[PDB]
RNA sequence: GUAGAAACUGCGAACGGCUCAUUAAAACAGUUAUAGUCUACUUGACAUUUAUAAGGAUAACUACGGAAAAGCUGUAGCUAAUACUUGCAUUAUCCUUUUGGAUAAGUAUUUGUUAGAAGGAAUUAUAACAAAGAAGUAACACGUAAAGUGUGUAUCAAUCGAGUUUCUGACCUAUCAGCUUUUGAUGUUAGGGUAUUGGCCUAACAUGGCUAUGACGGGUAACGGGGAAUUAGAGUUCGAUUCCGGAGAGGGAGCCUGAGAAAUAGCUACCACAUCUAAGGAAGGCAGCAGGCGCGUAAAUUACCCAAUUCUAAAGAAGAGAGGUAGUGACAAGAAAUA
């Protein structure tokens, strides 16, 4: 048969994993859920390799069997669960809240997060469907399907979306001043305000975002996450604050300690 | 004899009820001690009323001696060991004894046994 | 050269061996399903009428109710056919089956009776043996003691002490959970009711 | 209550592992679409035309056997289930204008007639009318706040993928110059079939389509790819083989089941091998792991373990010749005695 691959080769594993090329040759499949395999990682190596609290697959699961592992406030169990791009995980005993954010250089990091700013979740929509009654629903990247959405809001607008009530707060559109986050582009980690879009006829779109050090990078429009308006960043950035500190200088900055 | 006691790493991880340091032991001009002594001094180190809640392993004494590293690990209580401890783990601190030794046996004779062909 | 004769009502079987070819001639040409008098197998069999329902030839495959010929024949066996155990779920196989049709080549016969004669069988038709375990669905247990919807049969259960488990009982956890399903599905068409009530107001 | 042999039921077994025979615009690689489709488990939303709880139908088992036997098997009797099958309110809309009246009740899917938040273009979403219209909306199981969970179900979206598909790219050969077209070749119409488009196929219609820019043939001791060696740059040769994609399970062909197979440690028939045999009849595919024979210059142990990674399940305690460890191992590679 040719039926649907239930292994993942270590080496074929995505390079955000960083899996040792020696700890044998398979890699965790993650199991179908909210989010794309590449752009989502296990919660195995979420608390294995970084957070580091377990060594072994056998432990990684006996800490999971008990509800002490919450994502969006909803106790999980899938061991191999993707849990997204941006995301609210909770330990309950020990009273932790991680926020999925980015790295500069393209990875995925767990960011400490407190409980007012952890209530606080973002959600990019993918698009909006109408159904019967005349209702549109609009489906985020997440895989959430929110029903009843404001009619202001646009297909590549962002809406505040919070945990327990699962209701729309505010929505946050394409502006020259909305401060964004490429998803997946070669230019992943940085943050920026975007310069201008060029609307091209029927491919991909891109646009050109502005740093905080006026560098000005173009990445398509498939894959940019808008985190809040010019005021300031909605989510508690990580500690590199977004700002895509140039290689050559990074060396000086590694070298004085 | 002496030795100094190294402790790198020192964390705490509630979703185990453990702590996880890296365990380093310097004994210059002298050979691999016994992990009793580097077990009781991390006791006292720690307060610690007993012996067995703690599990001593990747003990590597490095060339020409002088410094062996190694991982410490403690535990809520015995309750906590025989909880989220396996079992070739706690046969080598010394608790209770293996299961049966037969090994792939086991499944050689269930492949052997066939499906309604045995009244039990 | 054996006949099993089983009494359906008696609920037992008795096993007779004879080796005489003229003791057969009635059951000759006749298929399965059908009913004989059993006269010519024994003296005291006068009288009874027996249904030939099964059996096997001589190398041990057995009679097939379809196949109406008088050999060994072999036919691809489907899932739910009377002559197969199943292995894999979807599998069919192709085995030798003797057919319906009685001839001089038969190691085994099956055979119940049906109609009873003057004389009496000892062990066959004088003791009987029961149901060896009682109903488990509480509506049919209630149908056999007809006691109907009056008191739960709980107390009324054969014993051998220990009682088998009863289903389709009345237990107040169905009706809890009933209620609690209600209550739910409520809870449902009131908050839809109220989000459609708020989103009707924001459409301006 | 704790369990629990056997068995029914559910899922997987379509993963993995091995090999490279076939393979020459084919597969593969980069690049597109599917506005031409399907999609297990999971997540997120959510639904329409006796009830203090309905009905049969069966295993294991009991008792008699057959043969030499199969992972073989008959009748009598029975019981269950989340195996199989029936079936128990209410909501929305219009009017005087919180409140009273009246109006109506099909989800997908198909047909006919209209209007018509997004995309790039809709016959889109969706809405209206007239006709049909499945499958469900729990007759099921455990018990968390100092109401919960499992299992199952209609539709939508993603997830894990898959099938088709645009464009660009291949070794030698003209002592292969004209190929294809009744037997579909090239396209039109109509229809069948598929999950969907399509000569995929059928009926009619037209004679078309490719080709020295090498078609059509033939050969390859040719699976393709990133990759390897040699490299100042150009280049030349290799790539079965760590991973991706394709193929196969002795050679063809066919099929059930299943979401997913033209599966092969699933079946069916032939061809070529080959097992037991009381002479009647049964049962088979090590290009899986060890190991033997044959071939050959040439290639390891009929070992141990699920402890590491990962998979399956009814998901902690059970499995996995996957995988790991060890044995042989002057394939190679690195450090380094004989002062």
């Amino acid at each position: 048969g040719k039926g649907i691959k239930k292994h993942l080769k270590r080496v074929n594993a995505p390079s955000h994993w960083m899996l040792n090329k020696m700890g044998g040759q398979y890699a965790p499949k993650t199991s179908s859920g909210p989010h794309k395999l590449l752009e989502s990682i296990p919660l195995v190596i979420l608390l294995r390799n970084r957070l580091k609290y377990a060594l072994t697959f056998d432990e990684v699961k006996m800490i999971l069997i008990q509800k002490i592992v919450k994502v969006d406030n909803k106790v999980r169990t899938d061991c191999t669960f993707p849990v997204g791009l941006m995301d609210v995980i909770h330990i309950t005993k020990s009273n932790e809240y991680f926020r999925l954010l980015y790295d500069i250089k393209g990875r995925f990091v767990p960011h400490r997060i407190t409980n007012e700013e952890s209530k606080y979740k973002l959600c990019k929509v993918k698009k909006i469907l109408l159904r019967k009654g005349r209702l549109s629903i609009a489906v985020t990247h997440d895989g959430r399907s929110i029903p009843y959405i404001h009619p202001d809001v646009k297909v590549n607008d962002t809406v505040r979306l919070d945990l327990e009530t699962g209701k729309v707060l505010e929505h946050l559109k394409f502006q020259v001043g909305s401060l964004v986050m490429v998803t997946a582009g070669h230019s992943v980690g940085r943050v920026g305000v975007i310069s201008s879009i060029d609307k091209n006829m029927g491919t991909y779109d891109i646009i050109h975002v502005k740093d905080s050090r006026n560098k000005v990078f173009a990445t398509r429009l498939s894959n940019v996450f808008v985190i809040g308006d010019n005021t300031k960043p909605y989510i508690s950035l990580p500690r590199e604050k977004g700002i895509k500190l140039d290689i050559i200088e990074e060396r000086r900055n590694r070298l004085k300690a | 004899d002496q030795f100094t006691i190294r402790v790198k790493k020192y964390m705490s991880n509630p979703l185990l009820r453990r702590k996880q340091f890296a365990l380093e032991i310097l004994h210059p001009n002298k050979g691999s001690v016994a992990k009793k002594e580097v077990k009781e001094r991390l006791a006292k180190m720690y307060k610690l009323n007993n012996v067995n809640t703690i599990v001593l392993f990747g003990f590597k004494t490095l060339f020409g001696g002088g410094r062996t590293k190694g991982f410490g690990l403690i535990y809520k209580n015995v309750d906590a060991v025989k909880k989220f401890e396996k079992k070739y783990r706690l046969v080598r601190e010394g608790l209770i004894d293996k299961e049966t030794k037969a090994g792939r046996r086991a499944s050689k004779e269930l492949k052997n046994r066939r499906k309604k062909v045995r009244g039990t | 050269m054996k006949l099993n004769i089983s009494n359906p009502l008696n609920n037992v079987q008795k096993s007779i061996e004879i080796d005489d070819e003229k003791k057969l001639l009635p059951f000759m040409e006749k298929r399965i399903g059908n009913a004989v008098p059993g006269d010519s197998i024994g003296e005291e069999f006068t009288g009874y009428v027996f249904r030939i329902t099964g059996g096997n030839d001589k190398q041990g495959f057995p009679m097939i109710q379809g196949v109406l010929t008088n050999n060994r024949v072999r036919l691809l066996f489907k899932k739910g056919m009377k002559c197969y155990r199943p292995r894999k779920k979807g599998e069919r196989k192709r085995k030798s089956v003797r057919g319906c049709i009685v001839g001089q080549d038969l190691s085994a016969l099956n055979l119940t009776l049906v109609k009873k004669g003057v004389n009496e069988i000892p062990g066959l038709t004088d003791k009987a043996v029961g149901k060896k375990l009682g109903p488990k669905r509480a509506s049919k247990i209630r149908k056999l003691f007809n006691l109907d919807k009056s008191d739960d049969v709980r107390k009324y259960v054969i014993g051998r002490f220990i009682k088998p488990k009863i289903q389709r009982l009345v237990t107040e956890k169905r009706l809890l959970r009933k209620r609690n399903l209600l209550q739910a599905k409520e809870k449902r068409r009131l908050e839809k009711k109220q989000q459609l009530k708020e989103y009707k107001q924001l459409l301006n």
